[PDB]
RNA sequence: AUAUCA
């Protein structure tokens, strides 16, 4: 029972990594209906916006 | 095949513009081939709607090290007619 | 003479080619910028 | 504390700003501590 | 295309995007009208679309190069949808369904990459290395768990992303000689600077001794001071040498930990290179504590 | 341009709905399309003598269009058939099909 | 030049003619080894020449271990003897080399990485693996171990011109990837 | 109507393919290409189809066909339309729904 | 830009019959087919060569 | 797909 090959970090990894870019707050590229714009890009235009 | 009809002239033999030259209109800030056989031409123009001086330009390498290059450029928008306020 | 990139924190000057290693000598750092056309820059001053 | 895996093996710290500039992500390890205990019985114990 | 008027053999033509046309440079005569947006056609395959709302996205972005041309989409859940039909519509997929499933081999060269931290064109090449060399009669009956164990150095190869034999050695699995057999087979159809990065990070040496033990670990190589010795061992010697050199020592029990490698092997290099350490070192080596040529251990 | 056809213009003066019979369906059609392959005569650059351009439509800047030749800006596409194992619904009847059963007797058709 | 390869094994087969009883042959001959449980055959030798032969119940034999084709002839007969002075009915018969290795000193070191670069068809070269390359010649068809102190070995042969041949053919590649 | 739609005709049996104006294709980069949803979905037909045809032809196990008859069944009418009501959609790698004729003709933002 | 519905409703209240076929047409889609007498379908095989 | 504009 090799550890290495029985976890998978990747999982849990890019799983974060996708919900926090795209935005779809659920599992994964496979979402709907997943909720978007949970996570989004923030404004800078002015330091109050 | 398929180059842009804007100027090449101002790239330096790496494929990018030095910082401080002068662009405009459809010229070409990043000179880039995607080889496929000789080969297509993946370069990328300045918004034909602006111009201004390149700011600064920096290479490097991502996550896994792919190659990368991010181009600014400065204008300085000067309040015209329809301009908002 | 000749500053090909320079180094972003440290901001001492490196002048490397094509496959000579993205990153700075002494600090580790992968940074690096352009340093400025040695074609001067006119402006109008309006 | 956050870090970054480099291509040549490498891991080191990694600023906000060296996050923002080689488009990587300010992500720190998680690490959990695990036991794999075994037992057996004959044809209760 | 080439312009019907005037005809000179380098054809200077250009593609007036912006005004949709494509003309002869020379003439200025037009030789084409009907002109597409080849960056917003492509968004239409691939897009940012996962919902399914967008009306431009229309279609999908495939690989012909890694999985050929299988059109196939899937049975899935939608918004009405009855718990029943997916059953029984995916059950009947079932009696449709070898080789069609030795694709699942991809997941297992992905899941060891993830495994071994390797960047996703490491994968793609495993990938594409495994798809040419599995149905080959001249592997014939190889060790099937050690020839895409053996097709992941061959896509760290190329990829420049430095992998020893013995680093895949350790995630699977690998019989040595039998995943060096079929690592030769299928190639028909490192150094010492590879590994000092990491080794000094798990020694925790500072950058100055990473670069001197690795120019030491070159100039070694270059003087061809050690002749024939693997180059983990000399990247250890080396080590060994720089970081004794510098403050933060490491001994020899503590590299050869590192680098995989025993102390007796480290010492045997290590004395090799000992008597041109001069040469060695990097001209602006700074000895510190006290360390210098001269005092060197020597072992 | 799009180029001269010695054709008679005219304007669309009746619009003539109805259903494909498979007799007609069959007639029209110029390749029969027998492999769910794309193109690729395995690992090329060509399109498979059996889905897209079988003996079918053109595309990529390539005139080959059976004969009819032209070329993208000229060619409307023509119809290939796909000849199927057994009869199915055509989703959107379905029920004017279950109506018509519904009305008729489902022994001699009456 | 002036360097001729040495010869240093040859292989052969020879085949008997007759079955025999393993257990029969190695509790008579004078120096034999016999384990069915670790090979199927009687490890039988003899002192001159000194070779080693592997002895099958189907009556066929393979002889190692001889410095010249001479030898292995003569060894050859000499355990088709024993074998019968035993009591078998057996013939020396299809006497064949199979397998002759050489060997030499260039005396001067090799730059492997450079000569696998250049030869890169007929080389194989992973240190780490193994510390001498692989040189796979076409014309003979020979395999030469070629190692950085400049020691090299020739195997594959069934003729020893072959041993000879492919090494005037490899010197003048040695020469040009020298260290000093 | 006895000319242009007796009712033998709603039935499908030949099924019309349209040609690559109607689904077209591109040819990024050698290693990157991108069909229609369409051509994705005629693909599914024609498999499912060819399987079909392969069990009639062979022995004939009754419910081992008519299990593969409404998968047929299925990929023709999910083609023509995907949003329908009780059946599950085909869906897309990514897990997009695929863009059925219907609905290219549908809303606002549609052909018409 | 898009001479949407809306559009081709002031282009229809204006009586504008022309300018709204100039819009629709020339100005943008306009295409030529040839079809069939018997069948009014889009089947001619036009060589027109 | 989010944000936004009248
Ligand atoms: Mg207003
Ligand atoms: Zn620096
Ligand atoms: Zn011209
Ligand atoms: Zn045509
Ligand atoms: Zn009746
Ligand atoms: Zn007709």
């Amino acid at each position: 029972f090799n550890m290495k090959l029985a976890i998978n970090a990747k999982t849990i990894t890019s799983g974060l990594k996708y919900a926090l870019a795209t935005g779809n707050w659920g599992e994964q590229k496979k979402a709907m209906s997943s909720r978007a714009g949970v996570s989004q890009v923030l404004n800078r235009y002015t330091y109050s916006s | 095949l398929r180059m842009k009809h804007g100027t090449y002239d101002k790239l330096d033999d790496d494929g990018l513009i030095a910082p401080g030259v002068r662009v405009s209109g459809e010229d070409v800030i990043i000179g880039k081939t995607t080889p496929i056989s000789s080969k297509r031409d993946a370069s990328t123009p300045l918004r034909s709607t602006e111009n201004g001086i390149v700011d600064q330009v920096l290479v490097t390498t991502n996550q896994d090290g792919l190659k990368f290059v991010k181009v600014r450029v400065r204008t300085t928008k000067i309040p015209q007619i329809g301009d908002k306020f | 003479a000749t500053l090909k990139y320079i180094c972003a924190e440290c901001s001492s000057k490196l002048s490397l080619s094509r496959t000579d290693a993205v990153r700075c000598k002494d600090c580790g750092h992968r940074i690096l910028l352009k340093a400025r056309t040695k074609r001067l820059v006119q402006f109008e001053a309006r | 504390k956050p870090m970054v895996n480099e291509s040549d093996g490498v891991t080191h710290a990694l600023y906000p700003q060296e996050a923002r500039l080689r488009n990587l992500t300010y992500s720190s390890g998680l690490f959990v501590d695990v036991k794999k205990r075994t037992y057996e019985a004959i044809d209760e114990l | 295309l080439t312009c019907p008027e005037c005809k000179v053999y380098p054809p200077k033509i250009v593609e007036r995007f912006s005004e949709g046309d494509v003309v002869c440079a020379l003439c200025g005569l037009v030789l084409s009208d009907k002109l597409v947006d080849t960056r917003s056609e492509w968004r239409t395959f691939s897009n940012d679309d996962h919902n399914g709302d967008d009306p431009s996205r229309v279609g999908e972005a495939s690989n012909p190069l890694l999985d050929g041309n299988n059109l196939s989409t899937r049975i899935g859940k939608g918004e009405t949808t009855d718990m029943r039909f997916t059953k029984e519509l995916n059950k009947a997929q079932g009696k449709n369904v070898k080789d069609n499933e030795v694709q699942a081999a991809f997941a297992k060269i992905t899941m060891l990459c993830d495994a071994a931290e390797l960047p996703k064109i490491v994968k793609d090449c495993a990938k594409e290395a495994y798809k040419l060399c599995h149905d080959e009669k001249t592997l014939k009956g190889k060790s099937m768990e050690s020839i895409m164990a053996a097709s992941i150095l061959i896509g760290c190869r190329r990829a420049e992303v430095a992998r020893t034999f013995k680093e895949i050695q350790s995630l699977i699995h690998v019989k040595t000689k039998e995943f060096g057999k079929t690592l030769n087979i299928m190639k028909n159809i490192a150094q010492n600077l590879t590994y000092i990065p990491r080794f000094c990070s798990h020694l925790g040496l500072p950058m100055q001794v990473t670069t001197s033990a690795e120019y030491t670990a070159k100039k070694c190589k270059e003087i061809k001071e050690i002749a024939g010795k693997s180059p983990i061992t000399i990247a250890v010697v080396s080590i060994y040498l720089n970081i004794l050199l510098f403050q933060i020592p490491i001994t020899a029990a503590k590299v050869g930990q590192t680098l995989q490698v025993t102390e007796g092997t480290i010492k045997s290099g290590y004395k090799i290179l000992y008597e041109h350490r001069d040469k060695l070192v990097d001209p602006q080596l700074i000895a510190n504590g006290v360390v210098s040529l001269d005092n060197l251990p020597g072992v | 341009g799009q180029q001269y056809s010695s054709a008679p213009l005219r304007t669309v003066k009746e619009v003539q709905f109805g259903l494909f019979s498979p007799e007609e369906v069959r007639a029209i059609s110029v390749a029969k399309i027998r492999f769910p392959e794309t193109m690729d005569e395995t690992q090329t650059r060509a399109k498979i003598g059996g889905l897209n351009d079988p003996r079918l439509g053109s595309i990529d800047r390539n005139l080959k269009c059976q004969t009819c030749q032209e070329g993208m800006n000229e060619c409307p596409g023509h119809f290939g058939h796909i000849d199927l194992a057994k009869p199915v619904f055509h989703v959107g009847f379905i029920a004017k099909i279950k109506k018509v059963c519904e009305c008729v007797c489902m022994h001699c058709g009456k | 030049s002036g360097i001729v390869p040495t010869l240093q094994n040859i292989v052969a087969t020879v085949t008997l003619g007759c079955r025999l009883d393993l257990k029969t042959v190695a509790l008579h001959a004078r120096n034999a080894e016999y384990n069915p449980k670790r090979f199927a055959a009687v490890i039988m030798r003899i002192r001159e020449p000194k070779t080693t032969a592997l002895i099958f119940a189907s009556g066929k034999m393979v002889v190692t271990g001889a410095k010249s084709e001479d030898d292995s002839k003569l060894a050859s007969r000499k355990y088709a003897r024993i074998i019968q002075k035993i009591g078998f009915a057996a013939k020396f018969t299809d006497f064949k080399i199979q397998n002759i290795v050489g060997s030499c000193d260039v005396k001067f070191p090799i730059r492997l990485e450079g000569l696998a670069f250049s030869h890169g068809t007929f080389s194989s070269y992973e240190p780490e693996l193994f510390p001498g390359l692989i040189y796979r010649m076409v014309k003979p068809k020979i395999v030469l171990l070629i190692f950085v102190s400049g020691k090299i070995v020739l195997t594959g042969a069934k003729q020893r011109e072959e041993i000879y041949q492919a090494f005037e053919a490899i010197y003048p590649v040695l020469s040009e990837f020298r260290k000093m | 109507n006895e000319v242009f739609s007796r009712p033998e005709w709603m039935i499908l049996t030949c099924l019309p393919v349209p040609p690559p104006p109607v689904r077209p294709s591109i040819s990024f980069n050698e290693s990157q290409r991108g069909e229609d949803d369409l051509t994705f979905k005629l693909a599914d037909i024609l498999k499912a189809n060819i399987s079909l045809e392969t069990l009639e032809h062979n022995g004939a196990p009754h419910h081992a066909i008519e299990e593969a008859e409404s998968l047929l069944q299925f990929h023709v009418a999910t083609y023509m339309d995907n949003d329908i009501a009780g059946q599950p959609q085909a869906l897309q790698k990514s897990g997009r729904p695929v863009k059925s004729i219907r609905a290219r003709l549908k809303g606002k933002e549609g052909r018409i | 830009l898009r001479f949407g519905e809306m559009e081709r409703d002031c282009m229809i209240a204006h009586g504008a019959a022309s300018f709204l076929k100039e819009r629709l047409m020339e100005a943008s889609d306009a295409f030529r087919v040839h079809i069939c007498g018997i069948c009014g379908l889009m089947t001619v095989i036009a060589k027109l060569n």
